[PDB]
RNA sequence: AAAGGUGAAAAGAACCCCGGGAGGGGAGUGAAAGAGAACCUGAAACCGUGGACUUACAAGCAGUCAUGGCACCUUAUGCGUGUUAUGGCGUGCCUAUUGAAGCAUGAGCCGGCGACUUAGACCUGACGUGCGAGCUUAAGUUGAAAAACGGAGGCGGAGC
RNA sequence: AACCGAACCUGGAGAUAGCUAGUUCUCCCCGAAAUGUAUUGAGGUACAGCCUCGGAUGUUGACCAUGUCCUGUAGAGCAC
RNA sequence: GCGAGAGCUAACUUCCGUAGCCGAGAGGGAAACAACCCAGACCAUCAGCUAAGGUCCCUAAAUGAUCGCUCAGUGGUUAA
RNA sequence: GUAGGGGAGCGUUCAGUCCGCGGAGAAGCCAUACCGGAAGGAGUGGUGGAGCCGACUGAAGUGCGGAUGCCGGCAUGAGU
């Protein structure tokens, strides 16, 4: 019982909501949107609904593993 | 393992509304209107304290400028008759004076008056 | 779950040894006859993106290939 | 009671906008190729040290400092002095 | 720390409106009322001196005010509005002429209300209360 | 008759709490006089020239105080707590 | 669907009083009936009895400040506690909004239940720790009021 | 089988919900944005712009003066 | 507010440029009043000076001074 | 000082360890003018009748006024 952990290894987690100390009413997320709302979803490589960089972009070559040598 | 509430909120709710004792109606018997109350009851608190700091100021003055008129002077006249004479007296002991004490009031209407000639 | 890697990205981007990502340019499949003779030549090439769009490209294949 | 129209603008149209204008001013230090003026015509002319491009583009040919010459109005010339 | 004190007095005072300018009698008899004059005043407590009026009826209003200066009264009643004119107050009844003045320059609370009453108001040269024997007080600038 | 600011009124005899002073327990304290408590009266440069004399009582923390500040639809609450240091001095002087 | 609790032990209250009864007051038992079978504690809303100071000329988001009156004295004779009279001052909360006392949304009241989490041996930073040009095991095996083995694998090591 | 432009029961099922509500303990520090372009996009989203924390630099920033170059508005003018 | 378009040189209008404020700003003033004028609130005080704005009574502070003006309640809302 | 970022903490259950209380009476409940910068924390007294505080450490079903939220009790309308 007499041990203590070091001072900056275990930082308490975020507990959103819990008042106005503190995050109030909107736990970081804002003011409504998509941003807001609760869904597993979007997810990371959507832009706008556009059409994306990478979509835009020539593809180049085929692909190929070969042999590869340990230096 | 689970951690109801057990106790917390009923100690707090139990703060607010002890707070709130002696007010009317609901505002001193349930929860919500009294912590509500009590927020209106904040910005009254601090308000005032400024203010009363204020207020005083103005009843100190009030009384001064009887006791100046009593002897025939003006209140402003009667305070730069003091300035003026260098007399340096806080307005609550000028009032104070002038309420309590007649001859020195008087005396104090005297010099600065000729602080004025 | 193993974050998969974004297969669109395979063919079009590139990781860098200090760790920058790489593109080639484009416009180059019709827009011939224009030409310049110059375009041609600096289209075909590679690149190096921008900045804002390395993050996502880095998401995009967590193995850097 | 109430109008049905009809009418509408033939306008609205313009075109994006050319960022045009002198970008290197007098007394301006230069890099090889830095360009220093976006013009419409023969607006500046190039003196010495400096070329133009078909855009009637200015761009500084050797490093230096940038100078103007204003040769009494619609004749005037742009160009590169090094230090010392 | 600072001084309240006790209403010990009641104090009565006797003002002749006669030839006076309405305004300026209803400041000076409005403001002995409230109290300041007095270097001891506090605001919370009623101190003001007892005001008897004499000779409303010869009250001065300065020209074109009688034929022009109106008062106006309210029912409840449609089409309620009652006016009348300052000449017209003043023979029908004086009294009221000089009470809406001075009532009019106090406060509009309670305090006020109960201020009021230290009002009284008598036409012409006599009053009934000479019991009192209210000390007479000039009207002036001072 | 003055000390953090303000005037004072004193007469002789009288306890009189005022902001922190440096001292202890029994320390003596002067004060220029601004006016004469008393006969013929006097204020201004006579009354300065008159002193005044007094012992240092005691060091105490003021009455306990909340601060509460608040504002409307922003869900702006302030909690604090206040008190305020003063020292205690008996008076005796000329 | 809701539902739980006399007491250590039924010793579960013989008998007397009012009442048709219900209910209660005694007595007796019990350590305690301040545990009596509508039986552990028994909060709040909400309903009443009694007492203090108060209110029948009054315009009010009900507070807040200042003072006076009465009352009271177990962190209490002062920085008081309760209560009040009068003056000054004061547009409920939340949400949503360019802008809320708004005649915009929600809400009878109080009590409880009630909302940013878990997972992977994934990704990427901050902090910390152990080893350090090296670092680490997974399944599993054995042991197991503990842990040890286990190098298969994975990460660095060279880029283009 | 008391509400049928497709009955009712259970299940898929915590369907989806760029939408509306709601989001709970305290103090201290800094502190925005409602602009740009792109979007089957217009009350949504991507990237910039603006905020904060940390590590780097080390006066590079700010204002104001001096110097120098750029300008076609105010006015004015009628040379087209 | 200033600079323009649109609009009827209309709008508590619409769309841009620009400064400031509100937004997210409490305090004094403008009766009341996001925006205007003064002014950016760490806490305590029954202390002193000022800003805009004010000093007959409600209401803190000159029923101030001197030279004039208006007599119409103009003051206390419009024009040919 | 709003969204948001950052920092130091308060309180709740369970867990390990230490301290240690408890029928000469625990937790819970009730009153209160004391303490702390705030979450909050003690002193005394009344209740209750068998369990529990403090400290350090660990893990959470961990903190409510809102959701026409859910269950429950009791008000208003009304002696209508
Ligand atoms: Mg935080
Ligand atoms: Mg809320
Ligand atoms: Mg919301
Ligand atoms: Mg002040
Ligand atoms: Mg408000
Ligand atoms: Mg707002
Ligand atoms: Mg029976
Ligand atoms: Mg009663
Ligand atoms: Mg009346
Ligand atoms: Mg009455
Ligand atoms: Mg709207
Ligand atoms: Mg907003
Ligand atoms: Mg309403
Ligand atoms: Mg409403
Ligand atoms: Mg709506
Ligand atoms: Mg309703
Ligand atoms: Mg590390
Ligand atoms: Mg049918
Ligand atoms: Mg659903
Ligand atoms: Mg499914
Ligand atoms: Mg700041
Ligand atoms: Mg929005
Ligand atoms: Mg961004
Ligand atoms: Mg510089
Ligand atoms: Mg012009
Ligand atoms: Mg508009
Ligand atoms: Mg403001
Ligand atoms: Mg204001
Ligand atoms: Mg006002
Ligand atoms: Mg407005
Ligand atoms: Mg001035
Ligand atoms: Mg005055
Ligand atoms: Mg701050
Ligand atoms: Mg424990
Ligand atoms: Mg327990
Ligand atoms: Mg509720
Ligand atoms: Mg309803
Ligand atoms: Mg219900
Ligand atoms: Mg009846
Ligand atoms: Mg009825
Ligand atoms: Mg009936």
């Amino acid at each position: 019982h007499d041990l203590k952990p070091t001072p900056g290894s275990r930082k308490d987690r975020k507990r959103v909501g819990r008042g106005p100390g503190g995050t109030d009413k909107t736990a970081g997320r804002g003011h409504k949107g998509q941003k807001s709302r609760s869904g597993a979803g979007k997810g990371a490589f959507f832009e706008g609904g556009r059409s994306r960089l990478i979509a835009r972009l020539p593809k180049r070559g085929f692909n190929n593993v070969g042999t590869t040598y340990e230096v | 393992p689970r951690a109801k509430t057990g106790i917390v909120r009923r100690r707090r709710h139990k703060k607010v509304l002890k707070r709130a004792k002696g007010f009317w109606g609901s505002r001193s018997k349930q929860y919500r209107n009294a912590f509500q109350t009590l927020l209106n009851a904040a910005t009254y608190e601090y308000r005032d304290r400024r203010n009363k700091k204020r207020d005083f100021r103005r009843l100190w003055i009030q009384r001064i400028n009887a006791g100046a008129r009593l002897h025939g002077m003006n209140y402003s006249t009667f305070i730069n008759g003091l300035k003026r004479a260098n007399i340096d007296l806080n307005r609550k002991v000028l009032a104070d004076i002038a309420a309590r004490e007649p001859e020195a009031f008087k005396a104090l209407v005297d010099a600065s008056r000729n602080a004025r000639q | 779950p193993k974050m998969k890697t974004h297969k669109m990205a395979k063919r079009r981007i590139k990781i860098t040894g200090t760790g920058k990502v790489m593109a080639f340019k484009s416009g180059k499949r019709h827009q011939n006859t224009g030409k310049s003779g110059d375009e041609i030549r600096g289209k075909g090439k590679g690149f190096v993106l921008a900045k804002a769009e390395w993050a996502r490209m880095k998401l995009m294949l967590p193995r850097g290939k | 009671a109430h109008k049905k129209g009809v009418g509408s603008s033939k306008n609205g149209r313009d075109s994006n906008p050319k960022y045009l204008g002198v970008k290197k001013f007098g007394g301006e230090v230069v890099k090889a190729g830095n360009i220093l003026v976006r013009q419409r015509g023969t607006k500046f002319k190039a003196g010495q040290g400096v070329g133009m491009g078909r855009d009637h583009t200015l761009f500084a040919l050797s490093d230096g400092k940038v100078v103007f010459i204003n040769k009494g109005k619609g004749a005037r010339f742009i160009s590169i002095e090094a230090a010392q | 720390k600072t001084y309240i004190p006790k209403n010990d007095e009641q104090n009565w005072v006797v003002v002749d409106a006669s030839g006076v300018p309405l305004g300026r009698l209803a400041t000076l008899i409005a403001s002995r009322i409230r109290g300041k004059h007095r270097p001891d005043f506090t605001p919370n407590m009623i101190q003001g001196d007892f005001v008897v009026v004499i000779n409303a009826a010869q009250v001065a209003l300065t020209g074109k005010k009688l034929d022009d200066k109106v008062y106006t009264r309210y029912t409840g009643y449609q089409g309620g509005l009652k006016t009348e004119t300052a000449r017209e107050a003043l023979s029908k009844h004086p009294e009221r002429v000089i009470e809406h003045a001075v009532f009019g320059m106090l406060p509009k609370g309670r305090q006020g209300r109960a201020m009021h009453t230290r009002l009284k108001v008598y036409a012409g040269e006599t009053h009934p209360h000479s019991a009192q024997k209210p000390q007479v007080l000039k009207t002036q600038p001072l | 008759i003055q000390t953090g600011g303000k005037q004072y009124r004193v007469s002789e005899g009288d306890v009189i709490r005022v902001e922190s002073l440096q001292g202890e327990a029994g320390d003596k304290v002067e004060l220029k006089a601004l006016f004469v408590g008393g006969e013929q009266t006097v204020f201004g440069e006579d009354a300065g020239k008159y002193t005044v004399q007094a012992e240092v009582v005691e060091h105490g923390r003021g009455k306990k105080i909340y601060i509460r500040k608040y504002k409307s639809g922003v869900q702006y609450r302030r909690r604090t707590g206040h008190r305020q240091n003063f020292t205690a001095i008996k008076i005796l002087g000329i």
